């Protein structure tokens, strides 16, 4: 006996409905009609979501559809107008197949679990870009995305592609939709060294993107643009820059080819399905059924695995999300302000059409790609000094003890002078600054420095991250850290460390004028009467907390802590506190500076000071390489000789 | 002038045809500026078509400005459906019970939908409080692709990172219910996890399948326990016994407040939001309800309503919502599956804080396992071996038995007492014996010797004694924190390089130490000449080394600082003293061996400084360590 197995669909026009029924009949004719038969039902798009959902429950599901096909309407209303069906069929787990919805938001199985499509989403376009990036060998790019499930998905996909490689987030830039002026964000973009750009946005947004981009002349040569199908199309095409690279999916406009093929796949899936037993028909009508349809997920499983590589649309296989795989796109170029096919992309490999490559601005062939360092510091007296620039005028001609003029640079940092704390423009001059500029003459880089808002260098706290300049480094507020930073393993895992410019260890300052060891019985014999003082969140405190062996001794130090270096030296000078503990490099210079106060014992926690960088940044490789080169010639020795005065002091006893 | 709002409410289920009609809506709190106009309707079983049709049907020209939904059903999906209508209408809708109260995907921001179920994040927090209460530290999560995953995984991650405790997340599993399995792929994964406490997250229906599969896997039994969010328990009226017993989950209580009281809460929220919005703009909230046509004008203006509606208070009770649309902190009850089919309450939880009833053993030592044999050696101020009274036949008082393979010897002393207190505090039992080969560990060529050998051979778990600490032994075995200040030191009657060479001084000088010591090894490592010279002055034993010092024929003696200080205090005559202040180089302390990174470890360390924390060590120092000499002080 025959059994009539219904299928259902929502399509743009009655002609396409006839096309649907025709394809279905082709499926019936060409597969056993004795065992099973396929029947076709369809409806035009309705003006609202609701009429259509009601149509599915009433007009379609009453026919017991085993699956539904859906296409984008003639006039797109908002976006993802085939949103309701995926939900509606989804309740009963009836598989849905979209023809025209390239929308990415359907890729998450969680929200739409019945959704499959004969087209890949806009996110999957990144497959091309990685391959494109692969060929041209630009590892450094910039990504501009709108803020929504679409853009963020694109970012996730591309980044996931990059994850197999060393993860590459050269930079990423998020803007929110509907925003006419984007200028500031691109101003941020130019600073990034990488000269290749890729973007995903809506047509209207893209107009604003190109409009803003042209103002800053980022459309020029030495810059590259890679984009989505939507970006090249519409009003965006009108305002689009020359030489841009662009994508168009094949048969994206046509529902019908996708119809014939989708139905073909459905037929193959069903005929493969009925080979299995314990099947159940879908629920008859929406009314009276609160229960899902147990077969539906299985139908989805076979249908996702359903092969039939030969199709009108191209190869057919489905990814985990139910999204299509191995789809083909045609690359497009803007030559003479018109769209041309430079090449076509099919399968996992790009194909180059005979047409000449165009890049933006004039290039016969120009694959060109790939400038600033944000530096952060802290207020530490020996290696850094802070004075404000006098009025508008910049820096003093003040001279070192050896006759040389003192060099200086501008730094934006926390000011306690005002009652509120503004990030204040300031002048800073230092050993680390001279070193930095020494590098800057040696290194291709240019430098802009601002002091970190927090007086602390950094410490883990609060989830969140370690407060202080280090935190800025991971955050990227500053890409490189130049300061007197001790180098330790706890920090070391998080970031790369430059070879030490300086070698120093902790020690104690006490006034001379009338502490046996790092282990002082006097420390070991603490007293409320005899204070020993430090800074909370100073790395020394990390030594106290991390180390188990002295863990008891930490607490006595914890009492009566000071906030900053100046206050800590002052307490001993003021004689408020009998002893002060800090690393030598900051301390010895002061020991020379007063001589009223003295350093004692042997540097313990022997360590070094180095310049912080992310492990991912290769510039540090040169930095250490440079640091060593600066050590061998005695550059450091002369710099310490300049900045450590040594003028008046001696061993007192 | 008279501002009468238009409102509608629906009840589904109720286990009655002729479900209780219009029980409420009786004027309460009439003072509120807008008076409610109510139309009530009920429908028996839920459908997307039935619900959509009916709600739009009630919309008609009626122009209702608000809707409350309630159900007898366990269904997850319903909330989303009504939410969809809300997205379309921009007409507020909320629900007080069952599925609508059950969690849903993150709501569209433009959309207005609210649920009287708890937040996913909140629920995860409560699950964590429950685990913390029973101090179940180690756990895993089984989840499904249903919405809220990774809002849940993230929430657990956030809640977990902050806490001090060393809890372990073992595994997180994501399995698609779609692409339903021949593979029993869920069985294949679930079989892997070894963790005692499992959090599960899924649809009500899915929990059944996962549980049947767990029953096949053997995961429901014997020591493993499962903890569940609101969704699985749902109504709690109907419970397939596919769910294992002892299953722990949170839900809203029917008993505290009945469903009509809850509906009253909903109506109150809608009319309070209307009153506040009125107070702000003096404007009628009323809007055309009909879905079929385009949304009524100035309904687009409605956004502020949501902004007003998020937190609402009446009857001294807060309805405050969260951005997602769940109420910020509804009262919640900790529930368990009592034996048979019972859902019987265990805990109450509200706002910040949680309270639970049962004390212990809710629903071969559970806290910890195995046994530890210990090896030691006899020292003259760390451990003392004594011969037990033969008539007694067994050890007396503080003395604890220790055996030496060659006979039962009786050990007592500092190590015995410290060990005894530690054993009392951590509450474990132990076997003590004496080392044979090489005493404290000694290296000849390639191989180790001594107690360390028995620690490496696993013939000993922990080694105790006067054993000093060094980098090599810390490398091979984890050491306890030092209990006492000690180290290398000198003892004589009464860095200069006088030690470095004897030959510089014309008369021959003399100093020696006990061989196979950490002192001798350290010496050989840093100072060769001293070792090569001192080998002649090496002595058999501390009593004999003392014989070389005491009777003459040797000038200076060098040894452990604690022993030399105790010996300084204890001497037949005060003929012997320490060097300088006895301030020792190589500042060290006595540690205790463990195997490697795997050990009771930190638990020991805590115990140790608790010993000083109560000040016992000072007493023990006065009793055992304190010598009579150093009397003129």
């Amino acid at each position: 006996d025959p059994k009539i197995v219904n299928i259902g669909a929502v399509l743009s026009t009655k002609k396409h409905e006839q096309i649907f029924r025709e394809a279905v009949n082709q499926a019936n004719f060409f597969h056993f009609t004795r065992k099973i038969q396929l029947n076709a039902t369809s409806v035009t798009h309705r003006p609202n979501a609701i009429q259509m959902a009601l149509s599915v429950c009433e007009d379609l599901i009453s026919s017991q559809v085993y699956a539904i096909l859906v296409s984008h309407p003639p006039a797109p209303t908002d976006h993802l107008t085939p949103t309701p069906i995926s939900y509606t069929a989804g309740f009963y787990r009836i598989p849905v197949i979209g023809l025209t919805t390239r929308m990415s938001i359907y890729s998450d199985k969680s929200i739409h679990l019945s959704f499959l499509r004969t087209v890949p989403p806009y996110s999957h376009q990144a497959l091309v870009w990685f391959e494109m990036m692969r060929l041209f060998n630009w590892n450094h790019v910039i990504l501009i995305v709108s803020d929504d499930h679409e853009g963020r998905a694109a970012q996730k996909k591309l980044e996931t592609l990059l994850e197999e490689k060393e993860s590459k987030a050269d930079k990423v830039l998020q803007f929110e939709p509907g925003t006419k002026n984007l200028t500031a964000l691109l101003l941020e973009a130019k600073e990034l060294e990488a000269r290749v750009i890729i973007l995903s946005a809506s047509e209207d947004d893209a107009t604003a993107v190109y409009k803003s981009a042209a103002m800053l002349d980022m459309t020029g040569a030495g810059y590259v643009w890679l984009v989505g199908e939507r970006e090249i199309s519409g009003s965006a095409l009108r305002y689009a820059p020359d030489g841009i690279i662009g994508l168009q999916l094949i048969n994206g406009k046509n529902e019908s080819a996708h119809i014939s093929d989708a139905v073909a796949v459905v037929a193959q899936a069903i005929h493969e399905l009925f080979e299995m037993e314990q099947i159940t028909d879908p629920p008859r009508g929406c009314v009276g059924n609160t229960n899902i349809w147990k077969t539906g997920p299985l139908f989805k499983r076979v249908l996702m695995s359903s092969k039939y590589p030969d199709g009108v649309t191209g190869r057919i296989e489905f990814n985990e999300d139910g999204d299509r795989k191995f789809a083909q796109y045609s690359i497009m170029n803007l030559q003479n302000r018109k769209l041309v096919q430079v090449g076509i992309f099919d399968g996992s490999y790009i194909i180059q059409n005979d047409r000449k490559i165009i890049w933006p601005g004039g290039e016969t062939e120009r694959p060109q790609g790939y400038t600033r360092l944000k530096i952060v510091t802290i207020h530490q007296e020996p290696f850094v000094y802070v004075r404000p620039t006098t009025s508008d005028g910049t820096c003093r001609e003040e001279y070192t003890i050896n006759g040389d003029p003192i060099k200086k640079v501008i730094c934006n940092g926390p000011d306690e002078t005002i009652p509120g704390r503004p990030t204040v423009p300031q002048c800073c001059y230092g050993f680390c600054v001279d070193l930095l500029i020494k590098l800057a003459r040696e290194m291709d880089f240019t430098y802009e420095v601002h002091l970190v808002a927090d007086g602390k260098f950094g410490t883990q706290e609060r989830a969140a991250a370690w407060n202080g300049m280090m935190g800025e480094l991971l955050s990227g507020q500053a890409d490189m850290i130049v300061a007197p930073l001790t180098i330790n393993n706890e920090r070391a895992q998080y970031i790369e460390f430059s070879k030490p410019f300086k070698y120093q260890g902790l020690t104690i300052l006490v006034k001379k004028e009338i502490i046996t060891g790092i282990n002082d019985p006097r420390l070991r014999n603490p007293s409320d009467k005899f204070i020993y003082a430090t800074v909370k969140q100073s790395s020394v405190d990390i030594y106290f907390r991390r180390q188990v062996e002295l863990s008891t001794m930490y607490r006595h130090m914890e009492k009566h802590n000071y906030e900053s270096a100046a206050e800590a030296i002052q307490a001993v000078r003021d004689n408020k506190l009998h002893a002060f503990i800090w690393d030598s490099a900051v301390l010895e210079f002061e020991a020379s500076q007063k001589c009223d106060l003295v350093t004692t014992g042997e540097l313990f926690f022997r360590s070094g000071f180095g310049i912080g960088m992310r492990k991912d940044s290769p510039w540090k490789q040169e930095v250490s390489l440079n640091i060593l080169k600066s050590h061998e010639n005695g550059f450091m020795e002369e710099l310490d000789k300049t900045w450590v005065r040594y003028q008046e002091c001696d061993s007192r006893s | 002038k008279h501002p009468n709002m238009d409102i509608a409410v629906i009840l589904v289920g109720t286990t009655e045809e002729v479900a209780i009609k219009d029980v409420h809506e009786k004027d309460d709190f009439h003072h509120l500026p807008v008076t409610p106009r109510v139309e009530l309707v009920t429908m028996q079983e839920s459908d997307p078509k039935s619900i959509i049709t009916r709600i739009c049907d009630l919309m008609s020209d009626k122009k209702v400005q608000g809707v409350v939904f309630g159900d007898d059903t366990d269904q997850e999906a319903i909330a989303q459906i009504l939410d969809f209508i809300s997205v379309q209408t921009l007409t507020p809708i909320l629900g007080i019970h069952g599925g609508s109260s059950m969690i849903m995907a993150d709501k569209e921001e433009a959309s207005m939908f609210f649920q009287f179920g708890p937040s996913i994040e909140q629920q995860a927090s409560v699950m964590l409080n429950i685990m913390e209460e029973y101090d179940w530290y180690i756990f895993s999560i089984v989840t499904t692709y249903f919405p809220g995953y990774q809002d849940f995984e993230n929430k657990v991650r956030s809640t977990i990172e902050n806490s001090f405790v060393g809890w372990e997340l073992e595994e997180v599993i994501h399995l698609d219910m779609s692409l339903d399995d021949i593979d029993s792929k869920i069985q294949n994964q679930l079989k892997k996890l070894q963790s005692p406490v499992i959090l599960l997250y899924c649809t009500k229906e899915e929990a059944t399948y996962i549980f049947e599969v767990a029953h096949s896997v053997g995961l429901t039994g014997y020591g493993f326990t499962w903890i569940v969010p609101s969704l699985v328990a749902g109504d709690t009226d109907t419970v397939p016994d596919e769910f294992p017993t002892g299953l722990i989950s949170v839900s809203y209580d029917e008993w505290d407040y009945d469903l009509p009281a809850r509906v009253r809460d909903g109506i109150a929220i809608i009319t309070t939001a209307a009153s506040t919005m009125l107070s702000e703009h003096n404007s009628i909230p009323q809007s055309k309800s009909s879905c079929n046509n385009i949304q009524e004008s100035r309904v687009y203006e409605a956004h502020m309503l949501k902004r007003y509606l998020i937190n609402v208070t009446f009857e001294g009770r807060d309805l405050s919502f969260s951005e997602d649309g769940y109420q910020m902190h509804p009262k919640l009850v900790i529930i368990l599956l009592n034996q048979e089919r019972k859902w019987e309450r265990v805990g109450k939880y509200k706002d910040r804080s949680l309270k639970m009833w049962p004390v212990f053993d809710l629903y071969s030592e559970e806290h910890k396992d195995e046994h530890l044999s210990i090896v030691t050696l006899e020292e003259a101020p760390f451990v003392i071996v004594e011969d037990v009274d033969p008539l007694s036949g067994t050890c007396m008082r503080n003395t604890v038995p220790c055996r030496k393979q060659i006979i039962k010897r009786c050990c007592k002393g500092f190590c015995i007492d410290i060990l005894k207190k530690i054993a009392k505090t951590v509450k474990f039992t132990y076997d003590l014996y004496l080392v044979t080969n090489g005493k404290h560990g000694k290296k000849i060529n390639g191989v180790w010797n001594g107690m360390i050998g028995e620690v490496v051979t696993k013939r000993a778990y922990m080694a105790v004694g006067s054993l000093t600490i060094n980098e090599e032994r810390s490398e091979v075995v984890d050491f306890s924190v030092p209990f006492i200040e000690t180290g290398i030191s000198v003892m004589v009657s009464r860095s200069d390089k006088k030690f470095q060479r004897p030959n510089d001084f014309s008369p021959a000088f003399r100093f020696g130490t006990v061989p196979n010591g950490s002192t001798e090894r350290n010496i050989r490592n840093n100072y060769l000449e001293m070792h090569s010279y001192m080998v002649k002055f090496n002595q058999r034993s501390v009593q004999d080394a003392l014989l070389s010092l005491k009777s003459g024929k040797l000038d200076a003696f060098i040894y452990d600082a604690a022993v030399l200080n105790y010996m300084a205090g204890r001497d037949e005559g005060c003929k012997l003293v320490t060097i300088g202040s006895g301030k020792v180089f190589a500042t060290t302390g006595y540690g205790i061996a463990i195997q490697k990174d795997s050990g009771w470890k930190r638990q020991v360390d805590l115990a140790i400084l608790q010993l000083f924390g109560d000040g016992e060590m000072e007493e023990l120092e006065a009793l055992w360590l304190t010598g009579i000499c150093h009397n003129e002080k």
